[PDB]
């Protein structure tokens, strides 16, 4: 069952009036309730965990976590006050820690024993914020830097705060004070240009820059469409063409349960040896490299093999454009 | 915010502006002769209030 | 411009008090009504405006009947301090006029401007002083648009069969059209509709003010529309060279209003002719 | 007292001795042949029971129902209007044709009139009215020509010859007044038709048909100033047109005693005199000062503020000014 | 084709809006007047034979007497009402049944047996249960006019309908069985109805047994006195301990006339075990239903044996019915228990009902207290004021300060009863602090009841007691800052002027009313005008034009419209 | 006229509905009376502020027995006169008759159930059809409902209102400038005036009703200090205790329909304001019905 963790901006810049007459924090809360309504339209969300993290101090930052019911989540979402600073990096670190603290005690990560795509706890972080500067009570930052000062035990085994099955999505509120007349707002939503955008893109997510309530509803529908169960795999071009954008992509593969079943792990980036005392840190997204040279799919009878459907991406568009289902593109991780 | 003025138990919580009215209310309370500030979500408890209330008889 | 409790509490009182409390701090004081003499207000205003005209006029026979030209820069200074005093926020500070559907977006600001104009009658005199210099009234466009939208909103909700039951709103609409005509933001045919405003129901005068908004949308109160006639030293707005500047489609609503109320507006038809 | 009951009997309409019956019959007849013809005949009968008074039917019945009723009236009579010429036609068909053209020209005048907008079937009816209005815009000149021919052909139930001519020339004058906004030359024909109906109404003196006397008086007052070919207001307008500005000054001085002219009218003429003086005509500065002084004196006598132009005109006081 | 009313005009309004369909159905009388009386029954009724539309159709066809032509051709209405009787919807069904019942009055007995009884033949023998239920509801009106040879057929068909395998046919037969038995011959009742009544009383469904018990009192009423114990009483005995609670609740609800029907000697021997069982049933609903009729069952017994049947069974069960777990049973008992005292007798009321009365007067349910207070007059009449003042007076003084205002209203309404039999000194030292404290109550109805009670108190205990006790307390409300206390003291003026005479009124009550006419609240001022109108004819006529008229003109010159209206009304009535 | 109005009032006291011509002459006179009243109608103390009646006529009779008879007791009803009460027609007719007969002794405000769609959905239209056969009386009452004042102001301190506040409304001058002579829109300041609720929350929010907003304590405090108000009376929500203080006694919600829907079992209350705004609450049970 999925985890929906909302990283609500509670910095004081969220007390900005829109043309609606309500503050950005009011729009954030309403965006959360409309997201939950659209999620409850999907009848597969009968089991779904909602978590709330604000920008406040780490004693007060996590408002709803594990073992918090729906009533507490709603009663604490309503009672949010935007009276803090724009501590985006610290809040992101606390959100990823709240997602990842159970990983080592229940062993989803499967460290040193291969990367199992069926060993996943699918979570996405929807951070709702504005384009204001990040502040850390000494000045502005103008670049997002997640602090590494009090590491959770075992954080060095992955070298990145986010994990395989976690995607960060930004819902950047840019509603102006006066309503803007625009007929091109029915087109696709642009990517935002704030510091949260590269951190969203490195986790396999994206940032949404809204400018109107209808654009907000469009982004919320798109975000509801992106609540899936899968893991993010970094695909790379190994050889030459059979730089174009399909060369590299942090795409999502799909892990459909029946609990998921599977047999083979994605191999590690190292060769295991008993001489090494410390396990090497692996990237959170396994850098796989596909061979552009055409090969032949090799399947025998009664064979335990796992098939994972890639989400739509420039890589899948490139593969389906070269219409040839009878062939295949071999993939491998480096230094294995 | 969580002041919780125990005005009937502490005399220091009583303002001077309503000292006499609160005084005679305390006098009426102690002798033989706040509430209705339910936090909104529970003031319209359809199922909860009737559950504590006794059930009536049923129809013919 | 406009503008021992416990002793007798115990003396007033199984003998509990009837009421459960007090709402606020008892009853409010009975208003703050005051009256000043209208004559002394008129002549204090005359002193202030004569000082402003002396400051605004260009020093230095030009005929025995001529008048010195009020400087557009001095009246521009009066215009910008008027805008900053009345509507300081100026979120719509750009001089060209928005669509009429923007009037519901800024109801609070426009009602603040209207209430400010109602409380201080000196604001209308200051706009008349500004409008005596032609390019300066362009810089009061936010104030004019806000007062016009407040008046339009008032004539939306006026349920009276006539207009005389709203005396301030009627004379404010008349004065607003008179100032915009005097500042030559309106052509003389369209700038004369304030004379008939007293003879109309609220929806006709609302439609006429909407036609004024439409003209100021199509033409705009912009200082580059004013050509400095160096022969007399005054900036001149030529509506003929603008193209449709005599109210092409905008006079149709006015003529239809005259036609509908021709039993009362027949004698007023000379003020709205094409020449 | 319903739609079904009136179709049953052929004599209950006399027992009823109605515009609601008109709209009910024409709504039932147009709903998606003997019954339709019977309902149409009943509607025409009760429409004739009101003696074809277009005012009551115009205010009660809407545009498309009244259009359908008069189309049925023309359909049963003769069944193209411009070439009929109303000469050899029967009097019933002739009065029906001129009545239809009167209604058409009345509705094309009345559609220009502003109306209060509703705050929040009906859309289809609005589209039908818009289509009818556009069609009669395409055929307004033919209706005008038919009405003019009927005014010229005063050959002869049967009503008074002058009264129908008076009504049709009153509607023609209203049409010409409505047209005169675009072209000022049409106001001459408007004044001619309004003088014609004023003379006819004075001649006959019969209530019968019925026209708005106050509207006719206002039309005459408007035509007396738009095309003049009296009151101090018209005297000021005439002397403004003729350039006799000294007489305007004299009328304003005399009006300061009586306070008969509107204050806003005097402000408007002061404003237009300043606008004329600021372009050229350097002799108009004296006129502007004189009318500004008169307006300032009247403002004083009515307890209002001294204008900015008066303070501008005493920046340089003179013996002549004072 | 187009001008034909029934063929075209009726048909074309059936595709309109449903409200237009209702209007066209309601306007069927004009269509009937359009066609001939032959043409109507020849065309429209065959068309009509082939849910508000059907309800209005059946309502119109019920009052379709003169439109078809008259009584000679009313039988043409039988096929369309037969068509609507077969409709699955049920309010259409019994509307059609009552329409048939209404139009049965205009038939002839020969026409009845010719046409209307073949309808019973078709509906009873119909394959659908709806027709059978309509036939069961239809039997009542055909019986008195037809001959005996077809009366036997009607009885046999009723018996066959009561033996239907579907349950709702038996339900509709049993619900209408009482009306059928009210007219059917008493010699044939014992022959036909009561065995089949016993069979439907022994039905396998509790829903059928409900309507079986519902008609039991009528069967016992119609059957003679000498055969109740062997024909209707075994059925009542079987239904008394029936398994379902619905049927037992139905048994308990009908004792108050079942006892009258089955004759008192049978009641005193046979009903009181069943009645005592229904006192002590394991469930609340039948307990409350049977405890409603305790007084009604007790008062309709034999005079010589009335006390023993109470003391042996009823009152011992009353002792725990007072302490019942469910407060609905206690409130049901409390409305009828306290009238048992004239039946029971004063000498034995004191030791038995008085502790029960005191137990019920302190019950936490306000309905129990409201029900028990409202019947104090019987106990006051049959016992006396000394014992009442000893026992019940502290209790009623205690709950005169009840939270619920209807209890206090009943207490105020019964204060004149206590004031009737009590002296002025005892009533002063016991019963006037509350009588004056009711005037400053939070509920308007309480203050109004106390105001109307002041008149009853004054007219008995004297002008001197009025001036000594009530007048200072009422005058204390004049200067009160709260507005409705001032309106209360003017209502006290209104009720006290008529009972304080002329001189006392004009020298005490009048100056206060003239004084408070300058009150800044208009609700006080127009009440001053109304009070001056009301007390005008009562007060001394010498002071009327001297004092009242100037202040009435002053109130007529007030700013508020209502004050002016009531002031000019006072001026016109006072004259 | 006045005698006819009094006869109509004493007829409507025992739930006899008026005729069609009576509804004509009553609604078209209430239109004349309610036209003169502003959106923020100045109610002078004393007045008894009442909540939703919701068509429960016998509960309205209980309300009159508790608080007093009109015109003796000044009443101020905050909308919702209709819609799923068994006698909504009689209730709204009686209160409109009291408004016509005593224009200064009762002020009736518009609630959210006085829209055409809301009465069409929730049984007022069906009640008019059942009790009168035609449908002209329903649209007559909705045309009257278009004329009802939106808000009330007691002494410039207590701001009586059916619903709550609006994001687009910051002043009472905005409310006075609203064109109230219209059908209640799905969005806007008027819809927010008639439909909003308070909440224990940190600002604005979308109401669960699908119309209007919901607001917290800070919004109520800002509105009260920005307008010189001490209290905002409210009636749109159901209270089991009859009345309920909210937002540190800045907004009080008053429900005046005891045993709402004939099933909720609530125990309603009315708020009596004294001569000097010394408030009092009179809770009352549902009336017995026989
Ligand atoms: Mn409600
Ligand atoms: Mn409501």
């Amino acid at each position: 069952m999925p985890i929906l963790l909302f990283l609500i901006d509670t910095s004081a810049s969220m007390n900005q009036r829109s043309h609606l007459g309500t503050t950005y924090l009011d729009t954030a809360k309403g965006a959360v309730e409309t997201f939950m309504k659209l999620r409850a339209r999907d009848p597969a969300s009968r089991g779904d965990r909602y978590m709330l993290v604000t920008f406040e101090e780490p004693p007060y930052a996590i408002k709803a976590g594990w073992k918090e019911n729906h009533a507490t989540f709603m009663n604490e979402l309503k009672n949010l006050q935007a009276e803090g600073l724009t501590t985006l990096g610290q809040s992101l670190r606390t959100a990823f820690d709240l997602l990842n603290l159970n990983r080592l005690v229940t062993g989803i990560d499967n460290y040193g024993q291969g990367r199992n795509p069926f060993f996943l706890e699918p979570a996405i972080i929807i951070t709702i914020t504005d384009g204001s500067k990040l502040t850390t009570t000494s000045g502005v930052q103008d670049e997002l830097h997640l602090p590494l000062n009090s590491p959770l035990p075992g954080s060095e085994l992955t070298k990145e705060p986010f994990r395989w099955d976690q995607r960060l999505f930004a819902l950047v509120l840019r509603l102006p004070g006066t309503m803007s007349v625009e007929s091109e707002q029915l087109t696709g939503v642009p990517l935002d240009d704030s510091a949260i955008t590269p951190m969203c893109e490195v986790t396999g997510g994206r940032s949404y820059s809204v400018c109107s309530p209808r654009m907000l509803n469009q982004c919320l529908e798109s975000l509801v469409q992106k609540v899936q169960s899968g893991v993010v795999i970094n695909f790379e071009k190994a050889g030459p063409d059979p730089s174009q954008p399909w060369h590299s992509c942090h795409k999502l593969i799909y892990v459909r349960p029946n609990v998921p079943i599977g047999h083979w792990p994605v191999p590690e980036s190292f060769w295991p040896d008993q001489n090494s005392p410390t396990l090497p840190p692996r990237t959170s997204h396994p850098v796989v490299k596909f061979s552009c040279t055409d090969c032949e799919p090799m399947v025998i009878d009664k064979l335990p093999f796992d098939k994972y459907e890639l989400e739509p991406s420039p890589l899948t568009q490139f593969i389906l454009e070269r219409k040839s289902p009878q062939t295949c593109w071999q993939v491998y991780v480096s230094n294995s | 915010k969580d002041l919780k003025p125990q005005t009937f138990r502490n005399a220091y919580d009583i303002p001077r502006r309503n000292l006499l009215d609160h005084l005679t209310r305390m006098r009426s309370n102690l002798l033989k002769s706040q509430v209705h500030s339910v936090p909104i979500a529970q003031m319209g408890n359809y199922q909860e209030y009737l559950k504590q209330v006794p059930s009536p008889l049923r129809e013919l | 411009g406009q503008v021992a409790s416990l002793l007798d509490t115990n003396r007033r009182h199984i003998w509990s008090v009837f009421h459960a409390g007090v709402i606020g701090r008892g009853l409010k004081p009975p208003k703050f009504v005051q009256s000043r003499n209208q004559q002394e207000v008129i002549y204090n205003t005359q002193s202030l405006l004569s000082l402003l005209v002396h400051c605004c006029s260009a020093p230095g026979c030009g005929e025995c009947w001529g008048a010195p030209i009020l400087s557009p820069e001095a009246a521009k200074a009066v215009a910008v301090t008027l805008v900053e005093s009345v509507c300081p926020d100026a979120a719509g500070a750009e001089l060209a006029w928005p669509p009429e559907e923007h009037a519901r977006a800024t109801v609070e600001r426009d009602l603040r401007i209207g209430r400010r104009f109602r409380e201080q009658p000196l604001l209308f005199e200051l706009l008349k002083l500004v409008a005596a210099a032609p390019p300066a009234l362009c810089y009061c466009s936010v104030l004019l648009r806000g007062l016009l939208a407040a008046l339009l909103g008032h004539w939306e909700a006026s349920r009276h069969p006539d207009t005389t039951h709203s005396p301030w709103h009627l004379e404010a609409s008349c004065t607003l059209v008179a100032v915009m005509a005097e500042g030559s933001l309106l052509p003389p045919a369209l700038g004369n509709m304030h004379e008939v405003f007293s003879q109309l129901a609220p929806f006709e005068v609302r439609l006429l003010l909407l036609s004024v908004w439409g003209f100021l949308r199509e033409h705009g109160p912009l200082p580059q529309k004013f050509i400095f006639q160096s022969e007399r030293g005054r900036f001149i707005r030529d509506f003929s060279r603008e193209g449709g500047g005599e109210g092409g489609p905008h006079l149709a609503v006015l003529h239809s209003v005259l036609h509908r109320n021709i039993d009362r507006l027949g004698l007023f038809s000379g003020r709205f002719q094409a020449p | 007292t319903c739609w079904f009951e009136f179709l049953l009997e052929e004599s209950l309409l006399e027992k009823h001795l109605p515009v609601q019956l008109i709209v009910q019959f024409l709504e039932q007849a147009s709903k998606p042949n003997k019954r339709n013809r019977i309902l149409k005949l009943l509607a025409l009968k009760v429409a004739a029971h009101l003696k074809w008074d277009l005012d009551i039917l115009e205010k009660s019945l809407s545009v498309p129902v009244l259009n359908m009723l008069l189309n049925e009236l023309l359909c049963i009579s003769k069944v193209k209007h411009v070439d009929m010429d109303l000469a050899t036609l029967p009097p019933t068909t002739a009065m029906a044709v001129l009545l239809y053209n009167r209604w058409a020209i009345r509705t094309i005048v009345q559609s220009s009139f502003p109306v209060k907008q509703a705050k929040p079937q009906m859309q289809q009816e609005k589209e039908l009215t818009e289509n009818i209005l556009k069609v009669l815009k395409e055929q307004a000149a033919d209706s005008i020509l038919v009405l003019e021919a009927a005014l010229k052909l005063n050959k002869d139930l049967k009503v008074k010859t002058e009264e129908m001519q008076c009504q049709v020339c009153y509607d023609l004058g209203a049409a010409y007044f409505q047209q005169g906004s675009t072209n000022s030359a049409v106001y001459e024909n408007a004044r001619e038709k309004f003088f014609r109906t004023k003379e006819l109404i004075a001649e006959i003196g019969s209530l019968s048909c019925t026209i708005d006397e106050k509207r006719l008086a206002g039309y005459c007052q408007a035509c007396d100033v738009l095309v003049p070919s009296l009151t101090p207001y018209s005297q000021v307008h005439i002397c403004l047109r003729s350039g006799n500005y000294q007489e305007v000054i004299q009328i304003f001085i005399e009006d300061n005693l009586t306070l008969s002219l509107p204050v806003q009218f005097r402000q408007s003429v002061l404003r237009e005199l300043f606008k004329k003086a600021q372009q050229g005509n350097e002799a108009l500065d004296e006129i502007c000062f004189k009318v500004c002084a008169c307006n300032t004196v009247r403002d004083i006598l009515e307890g209002r503020t001294i204008s900015v132009q008066f303070n501008q005109l005493f920046l340089r006081p003179n013996k002549e000014k004072i | 084709d187009s001008l034909y009313p029934i063929a075209v005009l009726i048909d074309e309004l059936r595709n309109e809006d449903v409200q237009l369909r209702l209007n066209s159905i309601k306007k069927l009388s004009t269509i009937a007047l359009a066609l001939g009386v032959e043409r109507t029954r020849s065309e429209l009724l065959p068309f009509l034979t082939d849910d508000e539309v059907l309800l209005a159709l059946a309502e119109q066809l019920g009052t379709f007497t003169t439109l078809v032509g008259g009584p000679e051709y009313v039988h043409c209405l039988l096929p369309p009402l037969e068509s609507l009787a077969t409709v699955e919807e049920t309010v259409v069904r019994d509307k059609a049944v009552e329409s048939l019942r209404a139009i049965s009055h205009e038939h002839s007995p020969s026409d009845l047996e010719a046409h209307f009884v073949p309808l019973v033949k078709r509906l009873a023998g119909g394959d659908w249960f709806t027709s059978r239920t309509s036939a069961c509801g239809l039997f009542s009106v055909c019986y008195p006019r037809v001959s005996s040879a077809v009366k036997a057929e009607l009885r046999q068909y009723f018996r066959n309908l009561c033996s239907d395998d579907t349950p709702m046919v038996r339900r509709a037969a049993a619900s209408k069985l009482g009306e059928f038995a009210k007219v059917l011959e008493l010699d044939n009742v014992k022959s036909e109805i009561i065995p089949m009544f016993s069979n439907l009383a022994s039905d396998e469904q509790d829903s059928v047994r409900l309507l079986a018990v519902e008609a039991c009192v009528n069967i016992a009423q119609l059957l003679p006195q000498e055969d109740l114990e062997a024909l209707v009483m075994p059925t009542l005995r079987q239904a008394a301990e029936d398994k379902s609670w619905r049927v037992r609740y139905m048994v308990a609800d009908k004792f108050t006339e079942l006892q009258k029907a089955v004759g008192p000697e049978i009641t005193k021997t046979d009903l009181v075990p069943a009645f005592q069982n229904l006192m002590k049933d394991c469930e609340a609903e039948v307990r409350a239903a049977a405890s409603h009729k305790v007084k009604e069952f007790c008062e309709n017994l034999s005079a010589d044996c009335r006390e023993n049947v109470i003391m042996s069974q009823i009152l011992p069960c009353i002792k725990e019915l007072v302490s019942d777990a469910n407060q609905h049973v206690k409130s049901a008992l409390a409305s009828v228990i306290m009238g048992l005292s004239p039946i029971l007798g004063k000498d034995n009321t004191i030791e038995h009902l008085l502790p029960l009365f005191l137990a019920q007067l302190k019950d936490e349910c306000p309905e129990v207290r409201l029900n028990i207070i409202s019947n104090l007059d019987c106990v006051n009449e049959v016992i006396g004021i000394r014992q009442l003042s000893q026992s019940l007076l502290p209790a009623i003084v205690e709950l005169a300060e009840d939270a619920k205002w209807r209890v206090r209203l009943a207490i105020i309404e019964y204060m004149p009863l206590l004031a009737g039999q009590l002296g002025v000194e005892f009533f002063d030292e016991k019963l006037n602090s509350l009588c004056m404290a009711w005037l400053v109550d939070h509920v308007y109805a309480i203050r109004e009841a106390a105001t109307s009670n002041l008149k009853k108190l004054v007219e008995k205990f004297g002008k001197e007691w009025a001036h000594a006790t009530i007048i200072p307390k009422v005058l204390a409300m004049s200067g009160d800052p709260n507005y409705l206390h001032r309106m209360t003291t003017l209502f006290c003026i209104n009720v006290l002027s008529e009972v304080c005479g002329q001189d006392i009124t004009t020298k005490h009550m009048l100056p206060t009313v003239l004084r408070m006419a300058g009150d800044p609240v208009a609700n006080v001022r127009f009440n001053v005008a109304k009070s001056l109108q009301k007390i005008g004819p009562i007060l001394d006529n010498s002071t009327l034009q001297s004092e009242v008229k100037p202040i009435l003109e002053k109130l007529t010159q007030d700013q508020d419209v209502d004050v002016k209206y009531f002031a000019q009304e006072a001026l016109t009535v006072l004259s | 006229f006045t005698k006819e109005l009094d006869q109509w009032i004493e007829q409507l006291n025992e739930c006899k509905q008026l005729s069609e011509s009576q509804v004509k002459s009553l609604c078209e006179k209430a239109k004349e009376i309610l036209t003169k009243e502003s959106n923020v109608q100045e109610v002078r103390c004393p007045v008894t502020v009442c909540g939703d009646v919701h068509g429960q006529f016998h509960d309205l009779m209980e309300l009159f027995r508790i608080g007093g008879k009109s015109p003796d007791t000044n009443y101020l009803f905050m909308g919702d006169y209709v819609n799923r009460g068994y006698y909504s027609v009689e209730t709204v007719t009686l209160l409109v008759a009291l408004k016509v007969r005593y224009r200064e002794r009762i002020t009736i405000l518009r609630g959210n159930h006085e829209s055409r769609q809301i009465t069409q959905v929730y049984g007022f239209y069906d009640e008019c059809l059942r009790k009168y056969g035609n449908a002209n009386v329903w649209k007559y009452f909705t045309d009257l409902f278009d004329y009802l004042p939106l808000t009330a102001l007691v002494d410039g301190q207590i701001f009586c209102l059916h619903g709550g506040l609006s994001p687009s409304i910051d002043t009472l001058d905005h409310i006075r400038a609203l064109d109230r002579l219209q059908e209640v829109p799905h969005e806007g300041p008027m819809c927010d005036l008639l439909w909003s609720d308070p909440d224990d929350r940190g600002g604005w929010g979308i109401s669960p009703r699908g119309a209007g907003y919901t607001f917290g304590q800070d919004i109520s405090e800002t509105f009260n200090h920005a307008n010189g108000l001490t209290l905002v009376s409210r009636a749109h929500q159901l209270v089991m205790e009859g009345y309920n203080w909210c937002h540190d006694r800045n907004v009080v919600t008053i429900f005046s329909a005891p045993n709402y829907c004939y099933r909720c079992g609530n125990q309603a209350a009315i708020m009596e304001l004294d001569d000097t705004l010394k408030y009092s609450f009179l809770q009352f049970d549902p009336a017995p019905r026989r």
